[PDB]
RNA sequence: ACUCUGGUUUCUCUUCAGAUCGCAUAAAUCUUUCGCCUUUUACUAAAGAUUUCCGUGGAGAGGAACAACUCUGAGUCUU
């Protein structure tokens, strides 16, 4: 019952703010719903052929699609009343959920392009030699030596960060049986695949 | 200083925006100039020529259409020479013109029924329907037919090209039928024969 | 089938005014 | 230095310079170094190589320009200063230098001034251009003009700069633009016999926000009520100036005795006890007025039995009879009525009479087209003051100066102005550019809306 | 057929019964 | 509900809910009848509607 | 609170920094963490990022910073010394490069931000170059370290490998831009910081050594701060750091003593939060109550990392000792910024930043109020002292010593130093600091040299704000009702003031034109123009691109031009320049201020130009950095040099303006060489005036250009996209649809995301930022910036080409379609005539 | 490591609600704008403004249950 979406960049023009924009513009995202116009403005639809919007002065290379006028509702269109903005391109979280039941939690799985460390050019930095004016106390150590680098509940905990809204809470209030839309995140998806 | 001569420029909004006369700067200035020249001739006390109740249509290098409602017939004259290709006859409300000196199809007059005539006919049907307290069905339908052929024999070819007029005609005929059916019985029937 | 009048908008593809009236 | 002489002096066109537009660059939208071409009359960004003014000079071959800040002329294509004896006249148009003697020798002036276009006129009697629904603005500006106490404070630029302007002061532009416009219209020598308030309505709409928008015809009374208040408030920064140049001219002290709860819902005994309670009686409500309001009798609403559709003519003294202890008006509001009687205790040097023509009914706003018969050069107001104050004033006689007449419905109006040229007696009618010396009877025949007086 | 459709779209832009 | 109970004939607005539920069905079914499930009356995901 | 002013008075404990970085790299969150460190009452929400410096609403809704925000804050150091920090967190979007430059002129330090999982990106590639060109100390802070652990789950060794790969790539890339060889960045040296803004993690090697010293004790954190980064290791038996491996499965010191503890602590606070969390907080001295342990994972992680590391001392000591103070950095800033340099009296007066010396503060921003009426200028007081109510003199950008008319004497109304949302009113601001001056908005557009009246007689102005990109996209603006046109003029002026590279312009056809960098930039500027300044309705034309005019071959005939008097006669030839010569002009490689010998050797060696002309080159295209060139090539026997030198100025004046306009249409002329083959000047200075030569100059330039085969040059945006490998084809298909072509597709090391670098025509790139994300369902993302200009396919001057109204034309028609509509947009004639 | 520290759960009453009261979402009435328009009762589908409905948070008060097992900050935090 849970889509495996980590970020919301998949909801680029299917956010509810974009739908508010589409409603206030009497325009429809191809996957989005249709609405009655906020204001009829039929006369304003029938704007005359001026020297501003003259065709012969306009260069058409790629048509100005509806989603263009929705992404930038103050540039590609006129009269943007009761319009909302959304460009929340959150840095697309690069999360690789584990599939191996047996694996180090911090593993360099092949889904990551190798760093390919090199030493061709002698790009040296200030470095010491052996037994060069320094000595470490016997007491001092890395902070956490006894505790393991990763426990068994480390992969599950990390994979739980990017869980959907209900499953990223350690604790929370109780909701009614009525108020839990199980398939809410289904029609909110971009489209049905064919 | 503000190019403010276009804010109140009347235009035939029914036609498509390409067919509608285009408001270029030079053309709007010329139209307002010509109207002012005409208006200044007549004394303001003898009579007056109001701009808002007037229409000026200009044909120039920028506008290929000449628009005017002569006697209720909104006509758009479009020369063949300027902007035309493969002229036809499949539309019945499009007058072919003729250059009498040369006998060649050189223009094209698109006909249409203006908003005033459509509104007048709709109001006539309305006042037929509301004036039916005791009038017989035959009287109502006789008034309806008389009103219908009052304009249809008048507006003949324009009715074909005025889709909204056709919709209004069908709507008003359905209103007449509904009035008669309600006159028969209160509860409207599911079907009702045309016979 | 119903007695309601259908608008002949879009019904004029193959007809003329002077046809069937000579 | 070839600066002084120029081979392009004659190319200047004096009838094309219309200095009533916004002094901002046309090409690149800037106010800095606003330089104006004299050949054709366009605005530019300033001097310098490859500059907009320089580009225009080397493109149109227009050589001699004008600086709107230093008021020093230049030849941009070679970019050197220009000095000429005749050219000085142009500098007198945009910035008229009214030295104190010209103010002192202007109420005694009876010579018609000369305009470059030939359109003769008298200073002060100048048509304000109606760009867009500026009839009310032109009317109030002209009526505020011809006020010598206000006339002698704005013809010199060195009168209102010294005032303190707080950091948040955003209304001094109103005062300075009013002064500059007044200098433009009071100019004895200008190219055009008219003047455009284009630079003034912008300050009006900036200070008053979208209110009094030039799109729709504004209300005269609602206008000057805010206008005089704004002039009073602008003069003085972070310092209570109860008396400024406009306060000691139009403002007058006024006494009001107000009784409340005369409502008929109260029985006779309860109202008798209420007035016996000593809580609801005439009260000390002395305050100030910027202008006296005049309330007219309602329209007859019926044809006269003998002469149908008789024009309602009411003497002015009947209206002014409101301002005495004899009469009291019931300004009923909300639940309980308020019976107020008015009184005058300090006559201002100039008395303003606003007239309540336009009023809203229960459903729709109408106008009260009641004509008033009012004199123009002899009126006595001594009966409207208490004797313990009447002794102070030895001058209670007022002479009309400006009159406002409105046309038609509120939504379709066209203001007209009757101005008196002091020194002479020529009453001139100005609507947009109209000039006509009317007789002292057409002032009485028309229905007045705003009147300006002078106690002498 | 994409070209004709997109040009047509450009021209568009710049110019009782209980049924369940 | 509309087929089983004729309540929509007594309040028209109910059609919304009616259509709403049917739409929900379609949403769940196309997600239910996937792969080797096939088509049939074997869905009991009633909490959606 | 008054200690703020006391430290304000000093000029050596002050730092001027910019946290410049790529789009969405945590800069705003970093400043938010600093605010949360300083102000206790300001607490960030559990889930929603507070975004303290994002003060305007449009960036609060779009989620992207748009305008730089000043932050004045007192930060303790590692040793506990307070420092006053001026922070200019520039917007990260490459289309918002305006504010990066606007905040970089008034700052001495550059603190870079790089996403740990993203590496070096497009933006940073230009900020390192820009900061080096502006002569600022550059420091890197790899932000979002958490991504290498909580998202990538890399092994700690591979985490160090990623960190060193992104650290040395900065060093490797910057070696092209930086001439000096002291600019090598490395965390052991102290240039590089590591931080996760969301979880408040921040450290330099010195700071972490301070933590260990704090815990164990008797540790010198400097020596141990060294010997941490590198390939050296730690021997648990000999307690010495060795280059060689002490064991077979050895581990680098940094990973062993820094990255591994971070891994363990954050894994313990995200895994086994209920069993082994108290054990790992007892071992670290972090004591927490019951109620602060019942929060969610993200707030708990942030709280625990705040408790463990503590205050942001690592960033502070990273900044203090690696960027110069204003008293130290003033000399390079002045010699690169002041027009006269340090040599002039005022120039030498700046090398010491005397608080009591001459005041010539420099303002480079306009932060409007909440009503939008008045504009509060923002600037750095490079020297002198300013006071409230002081009568000051504001200069301009065209103000010189000869042109004393471009200035105004104003009154500084109030003074306050601003930290994001709230401002602190101060009566006096000393030198070397920042300030919002009030009441100086009227005589300024963009930059200004606000100086003393009648006290700085020979003082010049600061150099114009040079940018990295170019304003390319062009949109028309009109009011809906022309009856309120003046309401829109002031709004256009206001947006021109509040946007450094915005270029308003009125053209002959009465058209208002706004120039911008990208789609989002124009969206923001028009939102400001509508809902903020003008509060009226505005019609916008669909975006169009400015073009350029060039040549490819010499003219068939030596077309000339004569004055109307038929006395002077100038003959000129237009020919293309050498490939790459145009770039070597716009990059300030050669100037007109050069002496003749140096330019002659330059053109003799690099461009093998003959010395007979190499010492006869007058001007460099329009303005000073113009890519065109004027060449004197008349033989001395036919053209008298003494007679030539009189019109030597006027010809350039008609040329520097001749190439600006362009004969085909009102567009720049680029990559053209003008050879003069014959000059017949009037023997007397009477009839050879500028009013006759300059029209003749422009006419001969236009005639040579037209007779030479002309071409249009369209600007190509350089687009990088980052998408997972499954969407690389989804980028190829989109870019092939808009005449684009891909240059590279390099996977980012240490991350599955790729980086596809391509070129796309700017006129063909409208909506591509949305045409890509929607096609890839939001996984891909693109950024665009102008790169170069290319000859538009086809001949712009062919009459057989027919322009259909509303459908795209093929490539050969483009050069004809683009200009003609442009000409129609310019209001000019339909075609071009030889008379022009 | 000495101290005092001292409950949570449950059922009600009374108010205040800023906030996604609610990570959910209905109905009614009224005023406009359409659609239909044949009259109510249903509608139409958007806007605005209301009300009831299913719920909620906080604070206080009053009982009951673990009211007495605890427990927490404070402290001089006593080899
Ligand atoms: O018309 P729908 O509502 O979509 O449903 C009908 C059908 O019966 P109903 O018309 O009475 O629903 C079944 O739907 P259910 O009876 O199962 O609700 C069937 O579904 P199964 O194949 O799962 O039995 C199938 O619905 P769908 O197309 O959603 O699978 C079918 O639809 P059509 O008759 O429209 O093809």
């Amino acid at each position: 019952l849970l889509t495996d979406l980590v970020d919301d960049n998949y909801f680029y023009l299917f956010d509810l703010k974009a739908f508010f924009t589409s409603k206030a513009l009497n325009m429809a995202i191809p996957g989005g719903p249709k609405f009655e116009p906020l204001v009829r403005d039929i006369n304003l639809q029938d704007e005359d052929w001026n020297e501003f919007n003259d065709i012969n002065k306009i260069i058409i290379r790629q048509p100005i699609r509806t989603e263009y006028k929705i992404a930038f509702p103050y540039l590609y269109n006129n009269l943007p009343h009761h319009v909302h903005l959304t460009w929340y391109h959150t840095p697309n979280v690069v999360f690789i959920k584990t599939e191996d039941p047996d694996l180090p939690a911090f593993y360099f799985d092949p889904l990551i392009n190798p760093i390919s460390h090199r030493h061709s050019v002698k790009s040296q930095e200030p470095l010491p030699d052996d037994d060069e004016e320094f000595e470490l106390p016997e007491f001092v150590e890395p902070f956490l030596k006894d505790t393991p680098l990763y426990t068994d509940n480390t992969a599950n905990g990390i994979a739980l960060l990017w869980a959907p809204r209900p499953f990223n809470l350690r604790s929370g209030r109780t909701r009614r049986a009525l108020d839990i839309p199980l398939v809410k995140n289904w029609y909110r998806e971009h489209c049905p695949a064919g | 200083p503000n190019n403010e001569n276009i804010v109140g420029y009347n235009n035939k909004k029914c036609w498509p925006r390409d067919a509608r006369m285009r408001l270029m700067k030079h053309d709007v200035n010329l139209g307002r100039a010509v109207f002012w020249d005409i208006k200044n001739r007549l004394p303001r006390s003898v009579t007056t020529v109001q701009w808002e109740n007037s229409f000026v249509s200009v044909y120039s290098k920028d506008n290929p259409n000449l628009l005017f409602n002569m006697c209720g017939f909104e006509c758009r004259i479009l020369p063949k020479c300027r902007t035309s290709y493969e002229e036809f006859t499949h539309k019945d409300g499009v007058w072919n013109l003729q250059n009498e000196v040369t006998k060649e199809r050189t223009a094209q007059c698109f006909l249409r029924v203006d908003d005033e005539s459509m509104q007048r006919f709709h109001n006539r049907v309305r006042q037929i329907l509301m004036a039916s307290g005791s009038t017989t069905f035959t009287k109502i339908v006789n008034k309806w037919n008389t009103a219908l052929i009052g304009l249809m024999t008048y507006f003949r070819e324009a009715v074909v090209n005025t889709q909204e007029l056709l919709d209004l005609l069908v709507k008003c005929e359905n209103k007449i039928q509904t009035r008669i059916k309600i006159g028969l019985n209160s509860k409207m029937p599911s079907r009702f024969p045309p016979v | 089938p119903t007695g309601e009048v259908l608008s002949l908008v879009g019904k004029l593809e193959g007809t003329r005014m002077g046809d069937k009236a000579q | 230095r070839r600066s002084r002489h120029c081979p392009y002096l004659d190319t200047i066109n004096r009838s094309v310079l219309d200095f009533d537009f916004e002094k901002l660059c046309s090409i690149s939208l800037s106010h800095i170094n606003a330089y104006a071409c004299l050949v054709c009359g366009k605005y530019f960004q300033g001097r310098g190589l490859k500059s907009h003014a320089y580009i225009h000079s080397v493109q149109f071959s227009h050589h001699v320009f004008l600086n709107l800040h230093t008021l020093k002329f230049y030849c941009l294509p070679d970019n050197y200063e220009i000095i000429d004896s005749s050219l000085e006249d142009i500098t007198y148009v945009l910035k008229p230098t009214f030295t104190k003697q010209q103010i002192a020798n202007l109420d005694k002036q009876a010579k018609l001034s000369r305009a470059y276009d030939g359109t003769t006129y008298l200073p002060g009697i100048v048509g304000l251009n109606n760009i867009k629904a500026n009839d009310y603005a032109n009317a109030v500006l002209q009526a505020l003009s011809n006020v010598p106490p206000l006339r002698n404070y704005f013809l010199e630029e060195d009168n209102y700069k010294n005032i303190k302007r707080p950091p948040g002061d955003i209304m001094f532009l109103l005062v300075q633009r009013f002064g500059e416009l007044m200098r433009k219209l009071w100019n004895p020598r200008n190219f055009k016999a008219h003047v455009s308030p284009h630079e003034m309505l912008q300050a009006v709409v900036l200070c008053s926000k979208k209110t009094f928008q030039i799109t729709k015809q504004g209300d005269g009374v609602d206008f000057l009520s805010w206008f005089l208040n704004a002039l009073h408030s602008a003069l003085g920064g972070t310092k209570k100036k109860k008396k400024t140049i406009v306060t000691d001219v139009f403002q007058g002290s006024m006494r009001i005795f107000t009784k409340k709860l005369p409502h008929p819902d109260l029985p006779a005994e309860e109202k008798e006890q209420l007035l016996h309670n000593d809580e609801y009686q005439e009260t000390m409500v002395e305050s100030t007025f910027m202008y006296l309001t005049l309330d007219l009798p309602t329209a007859p609403l019926y044809k006269d039995e003998k002469e149908q559709l008789i024009i309602p003519q009411v003497p002015l003294f009947n209206i002014l009879a409101k301002f005495n202890g004899i009469t009291e008006k019931e300004y009923k509001t909300y639940k309980e009525n308020f019976l107020k009687r008015f009184q005058l205790t300090k006559l201002p040097p100039y008395l303003i009479f606003c007239i309540k023509r336009f009023t809203k009914n229960n459903f729709f706003v109408e106008k009260n087209p009641t004509i008033v018969n009012f004199p123009i050069t002899n009126v006595d107001l001594r009966e409207y003051l208490s004797e313990e104050v009447q002794a102070v004033h030895k001058n209670t006689t007022y002479d009309l100066i400006a009159n406002i007449v409105h046309d038609g419905k509120p939504s379709e109006g066209s203001y007209r102005i009757h101005v008196l040229h002091h020194g002479t007696g020529k009453w001139y009618e100005l609507q947009d550019l109209q000039v006509t010396d009317i007789l002292p009877q057409m002032i009485t025949l028309s229905e007045a809306y705003i009147q300006i007086w002078k106690r002498r | 057929k994409d070209k004709s459709k997109e040009l047509h779209a450009i021209k568009e832009r710049y110019l009782r019964k209980f049924v369940f | 509900v509309g087929q089983l109970t004729g309540m929509y004939r007594y309040k028209y607005k109910l059609m919304r809910q009616i259509r709403m539920c049917k739409d929900l069905k379609h949403l769940i079914y196309y997600r239910f009848n996937t792969g080797p499930v096939g088509k049939g009356p074997g869905c009991g995901f009633w909490a959606a509607g | 609170m008054d200690f703020l002013a006391d430290l304000m008075d000093n000029s050596e404990l002050i730092r001027n920094v910019t946290l410049c970085g790529h789009l969405h790299h945590g800069k705003t969150c970093f400043v938010d963490c600093l605010i949360e460190q300083t102000h206790p009452e300001i607490r960030k929400r559990y889930d929603q990022d507070l975004c303290y410096t994002d003060i305007l609403f449009t960036e609060q809704e779009r989620g992207v910073g748009i305008k730089s925000t000043p932050v004045t804050v007192v930060l303790p150091d590692t040793k506990g010394k307070s420092y006053l920090f001026n922070i200019m967190d520039t917007p990260g979007h490459v289309n918002f490069s305006d504010e990066v430059t606007a905040g970089l002129r008034i700052s001495d330090g550059v603190v870079l931000f790089i996403d740990a999982a993203e590496g070096v990106m497009l933006n940073t590639e230009r900020l390192i170059k820009h900061a080096v060109q502006e002569r600022l100390a550059v420091t890197v802070c790899i932000n979002k370290i958490d991504r290498l652990i909580l998202e990538l789950k890399l092994p700690p060794t591979d985490a160090y490998y990623k960190l060193r790969h992104i650290v040395d790539e900065v060093n490797g890339l910057i070696s092209m831009y930086s001439t000096d060889e002291n600019l090598i960045l490395s965390p052991l040296l102290g240039n590089v910081c590591f931080s996760s803004s969301q979880y408040s993690i921040c450290f330099t090697l010195g700071s972490f050594a301070k933590i260990y010293a704090d815990t164990f004790g008797d540790i010198n954190y400097q020596e141990f701060a060294k010997r941490l980064w590198g390939d050296i290791y730690f021997n648990p038996k000999t307690r010495k750091f060795t280059k060689k491996a002490p064991t077979s499965s050895s581990q680098r010191s940094f990973v062993e003593f820094i990255l591994e503890p971070l891994y363990k602590i954050l894994a313990q606070v995200v895994g086994d939060v209920d069993t082994s969390l108290p054990r790992t907080l007892d071992e670290l001295g972090i004591h927490l109550t019951k109620e602060e342990l019942k929060l969610n994972i993200r707030p708990l992680l942030r709280l625990v990392c705040k408790k463990f590391f503590g205050e942001f001392t690592g960033f502070v000591d990273m900044c203090v000792q690696h960027i110069p103070s204003p008293k130290v950095g003033a000399k390079p800033k002045i010699e690169h910024t002041y027009t006269g340099g340090v040599d002039s009296d005022l120039g030498e007066a700046m090398s010491d930043c005397d608080p009591d010396g001459p005041l010539m503060c420099h303002t480079t921003k306009m932060y409007s109020t909440d009503d939008g009426v008045q504009f509060h200028a923002f600037g750095r007081v490079l020297s002198g002292t300013i006071h409230a109510g002081q009568p000051v003199k504001v200069l301009g950008e065209n103000y010189t010593l000869e042109d004393e008319e471009d200035s105004q004497i104003c009154t500084v109304g109030r003074l306050w130093i601003s930290v994001a949302r709230y401002h602190i009113e101060v009566n006096r601001v000393p030198a070397g600091n920042w300030v919002l001056i009030e009441g100086v908005d009227q005589p300024i557009v963009k930059t200004a040299t606000i100086t003393e009246p009648r006290g700085n007689e020979e003082a010049q102005i600061f150099r114009p704000l040079k940018f990295n990109t170019t304003s390319v996209i062009k949109i028309a603006v009109e009011p809906v009702n022309p009856s309120e046109l003046p309401k829109m003029l002031d709004g256009l002026r206001k947006v021109n003031k509040s946007y450094p590279s915005l270029t308003t312009k009125v053209e002959e056809s009465g058209e208002h034109v706004i120039l911008g960098t990208g789609e989002l930039y124009l969206d923001c500027v028009m939102h400001d123009l509508r809902k903020m300044y003008s509060e009226i309705d505005i019609k916008v034309a669909d975006p169009v691109v400015t073009f350029c005019e060039t040549v490819v071959e010499t003219s068939s005939l030596k077309c000339f031009a004569e004055t109307p008097n038929k006395k002077n006669k100038i003959t000129m030839i237009a020919e293309p320049l050498e490939k790459g010569l145009a770039e070597d002009i716009e990059n300030e490689v050669v100037q007109i201020t050069w002496n003749r010998k140096k330019l002659g050797e330059f053109f003799q060696t690099k461009y093998d130009w003959d010395l007979l002309a190499a010492r006869s080159i007058w001007a460099f295209g329009p303005d000073a950095t113009g890519p065109n060139i004027l060449v004197d090539d008349t033989l001395p026997s036919e053209v008298d040099k003494a007679l030539l030198g009189s019109v030597k100025d006027s010809i350039v004046q008609g040329f520097q303006w001749g190439t600006r306009e362009g004969p085909l249409c009102d567009e720049l002329i680029r990559n053209v060489k003008f050879k003069i083959l014959d000059a017949v000047v009037a023997q007397e200075p009477l009839h050879r005036g500028g009013g006759q030569i300059i029209p003749t100059a422009r006419r001969v330039v236009y005639s040579a250009f037209l007779m030479a085969t002309p071409r249009l040059m369209e600007p190509y945006y350089f687009v990088e996209v980052q998408a997972p490998a499954d969407c690389v084809s989804a980028v190829y298909t989109v870019l092939a649809r808009r005449r684009g072509h891909v240059t590279q597709d390099a996977p980012i090391p240490g991350s599955p995301l790729y980086t596809i670098k391509a070129f796309i025509p700017a006129i063909d790139s409208f909506g591509f930022e949305t045409d890509l994300r929607t096609h890839t369902q939001g996984q891909a993302f693109s950024l665009s910036v102008f790169h170069h200009w290319q000859i538009v396919p086809g001949d712009p001057l062919d009459k057989s080409i027919v322009i259909r109204p509303l459908e795209p034309q093929p490539a050969p028609h483009l050069a004809r379609e683009f200009m003609i509509k442009t000409r129609r947009r310019k209001g000019l004639s339909e075609d071009v005539s030889i008379s022009k």
